[PDB]
Parts: C-alpha cells; sequence; structure tokens
C-alpha cells in the first residue's frame, strides 16, 4: 500500500500568446501551493501525479472560477462516486472541498510492457469547448509496484520531464480573443529555456498528447534512436487523446531543435530550444569484432552531388506538362567528377534519388552556392561529423564546424522484419529548402549484407513534389508561383517520382519474396494508408492487408508469395485525394 | 481455392429510408428466410449481417440489388480465384472475367471465399481478428452509405455449428465513421448517385450489450473516408491492444483503414458515457452506455414473495375464472397455473398476458414451477416474448444469440424453474408474454429476475458489526429486533412527524435502495406509512425533500427513494404512522468503495 494524500488546486494567471508581454490574458491554470492549502521554465502545465499498485488518491480540490470546473482522470479506473462525467462530482463551485477514491486498478497502468509508467491526461470533462480553453491539464504516472520516489524523478532513470502535444482554441472560450494563434504546452517558437541535459544519462521521458483543435501532433526528435512501444521506432508517431514516451540513450553532445512537420507545424514556428552539456558519467563500452570469422569489415566510399537541373517526367499516362526543375542528389562511383554512375535509371526507381544505405566515409559534395545537408535517421550520430543546424546559425566563413562549402567533401526488435527500415531528408530547412525536390531516401538493414562490388527490392514513395519566378512556365514571360489556386494545380503528388505513375509500370515474376522501400515525404497535412490485394504481410507476425503512415516516415513490407494469380495494389481516400490516391501494380 | 465444406449462406440487400436521429441474412439455398435483427443486433442499423467463417472454409455470398445502384464486394487477406473483386480498370487479359464488376439486380451466384491458414489465424496471439466486406465500386459512395459488414475469423473447429456466434465472449462491430448529411445515398434524395456515430445515430443509440466479469471482441474497424484520423474517448472500462501484446495503454487515436481487436473487461456497474475527442467534433457526444449491473441478479424477483403484484397478472383473452392471479410459486392449492384454452392464432393472439414488476426492469427471463392436478399435466414446451416500452410498440423477441434462435427456447418443462438468460439488454416498461404448445393449454407462472442500474438491496448487515439497527433510537421507546428471549411486539408513542431514525450506521456507502418488510408482531403489522424524507449530512442536519413507506401489513413492499441518497448521517423522520409501529424491521442495501 502506497497512500498519497494530495493538495492540488487552480489559479487564474496570464501568459503570452504570439511567442518570440504587457498583454494580459487571465485564464484558470492548475497550480500546487504549499501542502494544506489556503512558470517561465516549465510552461502552463500544472500538477504531476504518481501512482503505484494498491493505492488510493484524493485531491483536496479547490476552485476559484464562477464556471464550476471539475477534474477528470483519463485513467478510467475510477468508480461511480468519482466518475467526472454526467448524462441526463461534475461541478465544483468556489470553496467546494473534495475527496475522491481513484483506487488504482491495474487497467489504467501498464503493469508489464509499456514504458515504466503509463501516461493518461489529467484534465476536466464538463465543458471541453469554452471552460477548458484555459490550460487545465496534467500528467499521470501509474507504474509497476515499487518504483517512484517523491523527488519528481523515477528510481531506475536519471531524468524525467514531459512536454505535452495538445492545443487549446484561444478563441472558442468564454473569455475569447479575436486574434487566433494556437499553443502547445504554452511553449511554441522555442521560448522555453533549454532542458540542459548532458549525455551518458539513462534518460526517460513522457510525451502526452490530446487536443481541442482539429490537427495531429506527431513531433519528431532531432537525431536520436528512441525506445517506444516495444518496437525500435524512430519518429514519435501519435495523434491526440493518448500519450507516447521517449527513452534517450544519449552519447554525444550538441544542440538540436524538435518539431512536427506540416504547413502549420512549422510556419508559425512551433519548435523548441534544447541544449547539451558535459557530465562525467561512464557506462558500458563498445565492441568491434565477432569471433574473427563473421567480421564484416565493410565501409564504402561515396560522393553525393547537388545540381540545379530540370527533368522531364511523364508522357501519356498509363493506368507546363512534364519538365520541372529539381535539385536532387545523385550517386557516384569515383571522384573523377564524370557523369551519373547509375547509367540507366533502371525502371524500378526512376527519378528516385540515390540509394543511401559504420562511421562517415560515405561522403558527399555540395555544388551550389551554400552548404546543403545530408542527415540520416535512427542514429545518435556524433557531432564529430556534425552538420549541427542549431537554432543559432553560426557564421558563414570562419566560425564553427556547422558548414560544408561547395567542392568540399540500433538493434531493431526482431518482431519487425528481418531488418528495420528508415528514410531521411535534407536537414537544411525541413520546409523550404526541402521543398524544391531536395529529398532523398535511406535504407538501413541488418548486418547480413556483403558483396565485393556492393529477396527482391523495389523503390516507391508516395511523396509530393511540393517545390514551392516569372519566365519559368509555358507562359513565356509572365507566370506566377506560390499561388495555391495555381500551385495546387501543379502539386505533383506522386509515388516514386513522376507527376503521375508514368512509363515506369512495375511487373513481377512468381513465387519469390519482394520488398517495397515505401515511404511518405512532403508538405501535405493528411496521413495515408494502403489498400493491398489478396495477400498478407508479416507486421510483427500479424498478417494484415493494409498499413498506415504518418508524415515523413515509411517502413518495410514482408511478403510470403506462395500462390498463382494477378493482383492490383490500390489505396483509398476522400475527394481531395481520391484523384491523387491511385496507383498501378502488375504480376505475371 | 476449393478447401472445405458446402453449406448455404445467403445475403441480400433491401434498401429502405432510415430516419437517422442495409442487408440481412437468409439461411436456405434460395431466398425466403427472413431472420429479424433482434436486440442481439438492434444497434447495427446501417451495418448489415456479420459474415462468419473460420480457417479456410467456404464463404458462399449470393447477393443482388433492390434499388438504383449496382453492388460488388472487396476482399482483404482472403483466398479466392481471380474474378472476385469488382472494379473497372486495366485488363492485360481479355474482357472475359468481367461479370463481377457491374452486378445487376436479382442475380444468384455461388461465390467461394476462404481464409488461408497463413492469412487467417497466424501467430495465434490474434485469436478472432476482424476482417470486412464492402462493395469497392466507390468506397466514398457505398461504404460512406453503409452497405457494410465484417468477417470475424477465429480458429478451425471449436464453435457450435451453425450458430457461428462467439461463445464465452461478446462482439462489437462499430465502424466509427463520420456519416455526414451531405453524402448519403439510399435514404437521402439529393446525392443518391459533425455526425460521429456508429451507423450515423447521434446523441442516441443505446442498447449496447455487456455481461459482468467478461471481456469483449471490440472492433474499431474504420475503413471509410480516411479523413477521420479520430481519437477515441471511452469511459467505463478501458480498451488495451492485444496481438501486438505491448500496447496496454487504454485510449487510442482511431486511424482509418486500420483495425484492432480491443478488450475491455467490464467490471464496474452502471451507466457510462462515450465521446469523440476531436475538439469541435465532440459536439456529437455519445451518451450511449452498456448498462453494467450487479453480478448477483440470478434469483427471482417478485412472484414467490409477491411484489410483482397479483392484480394485473391477467390473461388478455381470459378463460373462465382460473385467472393467473390466484397463483404463486408453488401455491398451496390445485388452481395455481395460468392456461387459457389453446386457440389457433398461430402467432398473434395465442394466450398472452401483460405483466411487470411495476417499475423499470432488466428481464433475465421467466421460469415456472407447475403443479399438475391428477390428469391435467399443465406444462408448456416453447415460448416467445414481446416488449413494449410505450404500450404501442409491442415488439417481439426473435433473437439470434448464442443460445437464442428464432423461437428461442424459454419455458419447456413441467416442474423445474427452467433457466433462461436474456443475453441482450431489456429496456422495457411492460411486455406481452405468450407460450405456445402444451397439452391443450399453455401453462405458465412467471419467475422474473431483474436488476436496475444500482439494485444493491442485499442484507446490508443490520448486525454485521459495522451498521447496527438493534439500537434503533427514535421518539417511540434500545428495542429488540432479532435479539430474542424477549417480548413479541413493537411499541410507538404518537402518530406524526415525531421520531428520528438515528440508526447507528455511520458508514459512507451506497445502500442504493431501502425496503420495509413485514413480520408477525402479535397482530397485524404496524409500520411507517410515509416519512418526510429528510436528509442526513455531516452535521446536525435535516432537509425537507428538496435534494411513502409501508402500507399493507404482509408484504415485502418498498417505496424506493427515487434519486440515490448517500451521506454520513442516517435518519428518516416518519411523517405518517400506521397507528403505531409493530414489525421486526430489516432494511436492505450494500456498500460501494
Amino acid at each position: 500500500a502506497q497512500l498519497r494524500q494530495f493538495y492540488v488546486a487552480a489559479q487564474g494567471i496570464s501568459w503570452s500568446y504570439r511567442p518570440e508581454s504587457v498583454t494580459s490574458f487571465k485564464k484558470i491554470v492548475y497550480r500546487e501551493y504549499e501542502p494544506y492549502f489556503k512558470s517561465t521554465i516549465s510552461g502552463l502545465l500544472g500538477p504531476t501525479l504518481y501512482a503505484e499498485v494498491g493505492d488510493i488518491i484524493k485531491v483536496h480540490f479547490k476552485n476559484k472560477a464562477d464556471k464550476p470546473l471539475s477534474i477528470h482522470p483519463q485513467g478510467i479506473r475510477y468508480s461511480k462516486l468519482s466518475e467526472g462525467a454526467s448524462y441526463l462530482d461534475d461541478a465544483v463551485a468556489p470553496g467546494r472541498e473534495y475527496t475522491y477514491e481513484w483506487s488504482i486498478s491495474e487497467d489504467s497502468g501498464p503493469t508489464h510492457d509499456d514504458p515504466p509508467c503509463l501516461t493518461h491526461i489529467y484534465y476536466s470533462h464538463e465543458n471541453l469547448i469554452e471552460d477548458f480553453n484555459s490550460g487545465l491539464i496534467g500528467p499521470l504516472l501509474i507504474c509497476k509496484k515499487g518504483t517512484l520516489t517523491e523527488g519528481g524523478t523515477q528510481k531506475t532513470f536519471d531524468k524525467q520531464i514531459v512536454l505535452l502535444f495538445a492545443v487549446f482554441d484561444e478563441s472558442k472560450s468564454w473569455s475569447q480573443s479575436s486574434s487566433l494563434m494556437y499553443t502547445v504546452n504554452g511553449y511554441v517558437n522555442g521560448t522555453m529555456p533549454d532542458i540542459t541535459v548532458c549525455a551518458h544519462d539513462h534518460i526517460s521521458w513522457h510525451l502526452l498528447g490530446m487536443s481541442s483543435g482539429p490537427e495531429l501532433f506527431s513531433i519528431h526528435f532531432n537525431g536520436q534512436v528512441l525506445e517506444q512501444n516495444h518496437h525500435k521506432v524512430s519518429a514519435i508517431t501519435l495523434v491526440s487523446a493518448t500519450s507516447t514516451t521517449a527513452n534517450m540513450t544519449v552519447g554525444p553532445e550538441g544542440k538540436w531543435i524538435i518539431s512536427s512537420l506540416t504547413p502549420k507545424h512549422l510556419q508559425a514556428g512551433m519548435q523548441a530550444y534544447i541544449d547539451i552539456k558535459n557530465c562525467p558519467k561512464k557506462t558500458r563500452n563498445l565492441k568491434k569484432i565477432t569471433r574473427e570469422q563473421r567480421r564484416h569489415m565493410k565501409r564504402w566510399e561515396y560522393f553525393i552531388a547537388a545540381e540545379e537541373v530540370i527533368w522531364d517526367y511523364a508522357p501519356v499516362i498509363p493506368a507546363i506538362g512534364k519538365h520541372y526543375k529539381k535539385v536532387m542528389y545523385t550517386q557516384y562511383e569515383d571522384e573523377s567528377f564524370t557523369k551519373h554512375t547509375v547509367n540507366p535509371n533502371m525502371k524500378e526507381d526512376g527519378i528516385l534519388g540515390p540509394i543511401i544505405r559504420d562511421t562517415l566515409k560515405i561522403v558527399f559534395k555540395n555544388m551550389a552556392s551554400r552548404p546543403y545537408s545530408i542527415y540520416p535517421h535512427g542514429v545518435t550520430f556524433s557531432p564529430y561529423e556534425d552538420e549541427v543546424n542549431s537554432s543559432f546559425t553560426s557564421g558563414r566563413n570562419n566560425t564553427m564546424i556547422r558548414a560544408v562549402q561547395p567542392g568540399e567533401t540500433d538493434e531493431p526488435t526482431e518482431n519487425d522484419a528481418q531488418c528495420l527500415t528508415r528514410p531521411y531528408y535534407s536537414d537544411v530547412d525541413i520546409m523550404r529548402d526541402i521543398a524544391s525536390g531536395l529529398i532523398g531516401l535511406l535504407l538501413i538493414c541488418k548486418s547480413r549484407s556483403l558483396d565485393r562490388r556492393g529477396d527482391i527490392e523495389q523503390q516507391a514513395v508516395f511523396a509530393v513534389f511540393d517545390e514551392n519566378i516569372n519566365k519559368f512556365c509555358e507562359n513565356p514571360d509572365e507566370v506566377k508561383r506560390d499561388d495555391p489556386k495555381f500551385y495546387e494545380s501543379n502539386i505533383m503528388s506522386t509515388i516514386n517520382g513522376y507527376v503521375p505513375e508514368s512509363i515506369t509500370t512495375l511487373g513481377f515474376c512468381f513465387d519469390d519474396t519482394v520488398q517495397w522501400h515505401f515511404c511518405s515525404v512532403g508538405t501535405q497535412n493528411e496521413i495515408l494508408t494502403i489498400h493491398f490485394t489478396g495477400h498478407s504481410f508479416i507486421y510483427g507476425k500479424r498478417h494484415e492487408d493494409t498499413l498506415t503512415l504518418f508524415p515523413m516516415r515509411g517502413e518495410s513490407v514482408t511478403v510470403t508469395m506462395d500462390n498463382v494469380g494477378t493482383w492490383m495494389l490500390t489505396s483509398m481516400n476522400s475527394s481531395p485525394r481520391s484523384k491523387k490516391l491511385r496507383l498501378k501494380f502488375r504480376d505475371v | 481455392s476449393n478447401n472445405g465444406n458446402r453449406r448455404n449462406y445467403y445475403i441480400a440487400a433491401e434498401e429502405i429510408s432510415w430516419d437517422y436521429s442495409v442487408f440481412r441474412k437468409y439461411l436456405d439455398s434460395t431466398f425466403t428466410k427472413r431472420d429479424p435483427r433482434g436486440e442481439y443486433e438492434e444497434h447495427l442499423g446501417i451495418l448489415g449481417p456479420i459474415i462468419r467463417a473460420e480457417v479456410d472454409d467456404v464463404i458462399q455470398v449470393r447477393f443482388k440489388n433492390l434499388a438504383s445502384r449496382p453492388y460488388s464486394l472487396h476482399a482483404h487477406g482472403l483466398s479466392y480465384e481471380k474474378s472476385s473483386e469488382g472494379k473497372t480498370y486495366e485488363d492485360d487479359s481479355p474482357e472475359w472475367f468481367k461479370e463481377d464488376n457491374a452486378v445487376q439486380p436479382n442475380s444468384s451466384y455461388t461465390y467461394v471465399w476462404h481464409a488461408t491458414e497463413r492469412s487467417g489465424p497466424e501467430s495465434p496471439g490474434s485469436a478472432c481478428r476482424a476482417w470486412a466486406y464492402y462493395s469497392a465500386v466507390n468506397p466514398e459512395k457505398d461504404i460512406h452509405s453503409g452497405l457494410i459488414g465484417p468477417l470475424l475469423i477465429c480458429q478451425k473447429g471449436i464453435l457450435h455449428k451453425d450458430s457461428n456466434m462467439p461463445m464465452d465472449m461478446r462482439e462489437f462491430v462499430l465502424l466509427f465513421m463520420t456519416f455526414d448529411e451531405k453524402k448519403s445515398w439510399y435514404y437521402e434524395k439529393k446525392s443518391r448517385s459533425e455526425f460521429h456515430a456508429i451507423n450515423g445515430m447521434i446523441y442516441s443509440l443505446p442498447g449496447l450489450k455487456m455481461y459482468e466479469q467478461e471481456w469483449v471482441r471490440l472492433h474499431l474497424l474504420n475503413i471509410g473516408g480516411s479523413q477521420d484520423i479520430h481519437v477515441v474517448h471511452f469511459h467505463g472500462q478501458t480498451l488495451l491492444e492485444n496481438g501486438n501484446k505491448q500496447h496496454q495503454l487504454g485510449v487510442w487515436p482511431l486511424l482509418p483503414g486500420s483495425f484492432k481487436t480491443l478488450e475491455m473487461k467490464a467490471s464496474k456497474p452502471g451507466w457510462w458515457l462515450l465521446n469523440t475527442e476531436v475538439g469541435e467534433n465532440q459536439r456529437a457526444g455519445m451518451q450511449t452506455p452498456f448498462l453494467i449491473m450487479d453480478r448477483d441478479c440470478r434469483m427471482p424477483m417478485g412472484l414467490s414473495t409477491g411484489i410483482i403484484s397479483d392484480s394485473q397478472i391477467k390473461a388478455s383473452e381470459f378463460l373462465g375464472y382460473w385467472e393467473p392471479r390466484l397463483a404463486r410459486l408453488n401455491n398451496g392449492g390445485s388452481y395455481n397455473a395460468w392456461s387459457v384454452e389453446k386457440l389457433a392464432a398461430e402467432f398473434a393472439s395465442k394466450p398472452w398476458i401483460q405483466v411487470d414488476m411495476q417499475k423499470e426492469v432488466i428481464i433475465t427471463g421467466i421460469q415456472t414451477q407447475g403443479a399438475k392436478h391428477y390428469l391435467k399435466s399443465c406444462y408448456t414446451t416453447e415460448f416467445y416474448v414481446a416488449y413494449s416500452s410505450n404500450q404501442i410498440n409491442w415488439q417481439i423477441f426473435k433473437g439470434n444469440s448464442t443460445r437464442n434462435v428464432m423461437y428461442f427456447n424459454g419455458n419447456s418443462d413441467a416442474s423445474t424453474i427452467k433457466e433462461n438468460q436474456f443475453d441482450p439488454p431489456i429496456v422495457a416498461r411492460y411486455i406481452r408474454i405468450s407460450p405456445t404448445r402444451a397439452y391443450n393449454r399453455p401453462t405458465l407462472r412467471l419467475e422474473l429476475q431483474g436488476c436496475e442500474v444500482n439494485g444493491c438491496s442485499t442484507p446490508l448487515g443490520m448486525e454485521n458489526g459495522k451498521i447496527e439497527n438493534k439500537q434503533i433510537t427514535a421518539s417511540s421507546f434500545r428495542a429488540r429486533l432479532n435479539a430474542q428471549g424477549r417480548v413479541n411486539a413493537w411499541q410507538a408513542k404518537a402518530n406524526n412527524n415525531k421520531q428520528w431514525l438515528e440508526i447507528d450506521l455511520l458508514k459512507i456507502k451506497k445502500i442504493t435502495a431501502i425496503i420495509t418488510q413485514g413480520c408477525k408482531s402479535l397482530s397485524s403489522e404496524m409500520y411507517v406509512k410515509s416519512y418526510t424524507i429528510h436528509y442526513s449530512e455531516q452535521g446536525v442536519e435535516w432537509k425537507p425533500y428538496r435534494l411513502e413507506g409501508n402500507t399493507n401489513t404482509k408484504g415485502h413492499v418498498k417505496n424506493f427513494f427515487n434519486p440515490p441518497i448517500i451521506s454520513r448521517f442516517i435518519r428518516v423522520i416518519p411523517k405518517t404512522w400506521n397507528q403505531s409501529i409493530a414489525l421486526r424491521l430489516e432494511l436492505f442495501g450494500c456498500d460501494i468503495y
């Protein structure tokens, strides 16, 4: 038994709205006074809440709001006397003292294989529209018995803090403001001071996510392999109503910025401002050789270019026009600075970039007028070979090592495929400089790939050629760009590249396992799913028939072809993308 | 892909006009076999039947059309031949196999669908996963309309045939789709060729099924218009993911196209709400519960004792004067069993009745104990029941549950109070009950079982050492309730709002109801006729009823306090009096935590 007598209340305080502040905005916010009742570093989040097995928890609930604002735990374990909902303990007038019996049944907790503690939300349930639009949330922490300590931190973990991915509609409240700008933990535009955590810490986190406005919050960390949901995933992929976590096995230092990626998540500037320092911890070491026979002494030379060329895509469509500019990468075989090594873009990748597949002797070479980036996922890569595009961009000529002038040069959970998969992008600007075709595709696999010159592969990616002055179109002298009525008329939503699925029509033999290096890139606000045909995958030994995807992600696909027939791969969507979600696929 | 056994499996498509605020299932080789979606399926609405096969068994699907739209059907993870999809696209082969794409009305086929062992159940952590069928002509114009259905696939064998219903487990097929007003087809008129609810019924759709200390086979198979990247809100008992046995979270953002077989473990009595956690789409707000009750409503409730009053236990069509009123549970007397001379109103006006506990009940079923004369056997063989909430929709019960068939076997014996469990919820105020076949006269004395949302009236523990009544203090005297070796009476003083019932309980619990039973206190019982139901909060508290008793001597008569009352003190000053008090009292209730 771990009883927890609590004192938690609320308060009406203000906070800045357009972050970069006389402007006062009195809103009810959760706080926590000295026990028995009578900021600019953490945000607007209120109280925390531990929980262990065999516990009963009350909240001496105070309230100083004319609208009787109550409280509701997304840990549904509660009974009848502490529900918090109501149909035809729900309303708290000022001064009304309360005492509940949120006895932890093992349902709201993980008690097994989730993060060390589950995480719901700690927000009201009476009026989610007007009254709630004020920042009345919080994190829970129901764990396996015998872990938490009252010092705000876990036992078997070095540091714990939570940033919540939600939003309150700052104009659908009783105290509205006719100047709309949304919020996320009250910490957008990186006004949050750094969570200056060093390396070598066995860090663990919690990533809560609900909403009061229609949008998804799938924020991705910046360079880190995470520990989420028993599967060695990479980008935090979640929407509202629930919560993810983050366990950061760190190693090197630096400075990174995290955010989600939509035309809305990056315009206003929803980001952070993190920082890494130094600390004297030292844990386990590394290994380099395996029994002297399965050595795999492998490493490959590479040179990746950056050219401002134009390319023609699609003639007549199978079941200006086709030439549009594109700054895309190209693969090389030698430093001799000759031609395109892929002499015939063989009809499986098409105009898909080089197949970027161990430290960095896989090099590149920019040819534009500014340093442009190459950065893969799934690596806690050392800033010894940085490209640290921090929030403060250092100088252009003689400052630190953040630049590359032109001319200059992870054990996945075996429940997945026989090896994991991960793509990348251009790390300069994940919204502007990535738009104009500057997108590549990555593929990491297992330590079972060897050959001298370096069971079926296939390139595809349902990206969009969102390449957002005067003479650049069929109109000889006067044409316009960045016009949504004309730009959504040139949005080249595509699989693998061509404006629609062009001449590159894909066929396949019989009774052989295939793999599709499928992904999803671009600045489109929706998520998609696939609509396969007459066969099944192996998604953790769950032979399904379809697979979803969030922005800037796309994993593997394992097939057990053991039959005869012809099929056709499709993908369903509503009217704004039904005309775009069509795709061909053949068989013998 | 020919694999298994051959059996009839008939489907159709009857297009109607459904007021928001379509298939069914036939059984024989041809048509003509209407099985009505009873209370076991009276919430599916737009959802059709539930196609049910197992591991690599044949799935016959004869279907047609009855309006102005050709249909088809898509297949996910199923095994079948080439021409069995239904979509106009490129054909590298000739135009031969094009007789599954434009289906014309009134056409019988003979399909052959299967679920390959590796495509059905694989890695047996996924027991009964949910598939689906849907005409893929325009998933935006016929799944958005609701010509829909699942395909629940389990193991290969252990499930009683051909009931194909999930045994020892319940089943939900809730496609949480944003059925919008702008795009409806069969019921709507404009586009024939903000509302987030199953089958497009906002603010309503009760009647969800449940049973205590069990789980479910929940399915949030959202496959329609992929813009509903929803976020599910769920109170009551939480849904945690299996298969991938490492998602015991509880709340899950519903992404379209995908699906997952959730389990919830119903284990808290009462009504709970639903919601949709999308900000402004929460205005849908489903106040739809699956009424979890107490696990201990397995015993009779008003014919042995007699609160289901013996006044309206009347046969609609009477018979002489052996009315069902003089009967009790094995009543000391020959005439104790209702039976009207059997007439041949083959399904309408057979000897039927109208009965009720005189309150809101959740009928578990009816039982009977016959008492044969010396030649009249007086026994029934089968049974049906109809429910009527507002006394004009006397709706029959032709269920299709695990052990419920068309005329589900109710009363069927001569002596044993036969056990019948109504698996779907009962939401009724009155009923009409008609047994059929007997020995020239259908015999019945009903044994009802029910439990309301609370119904905790068990022995509260008047002597449990926690909440005593022996000390019963008041202005009428401590006393002697079941502390025998004493005199045989109760004594009062006057007759007005005099006493205070300081029953030394002092426990904060949930005695959901109260009952005033009778006794034999030297004469006819004197009791409390009524009491100005005054409150009893933490202080020296009273409250005129701004938040009846016993009336007849012999009877378990109750006047339930209409709203639930829970507080710290215990007191009920009696406003009236039966000229005195004379009864060994015994109240009933329980304790919540």
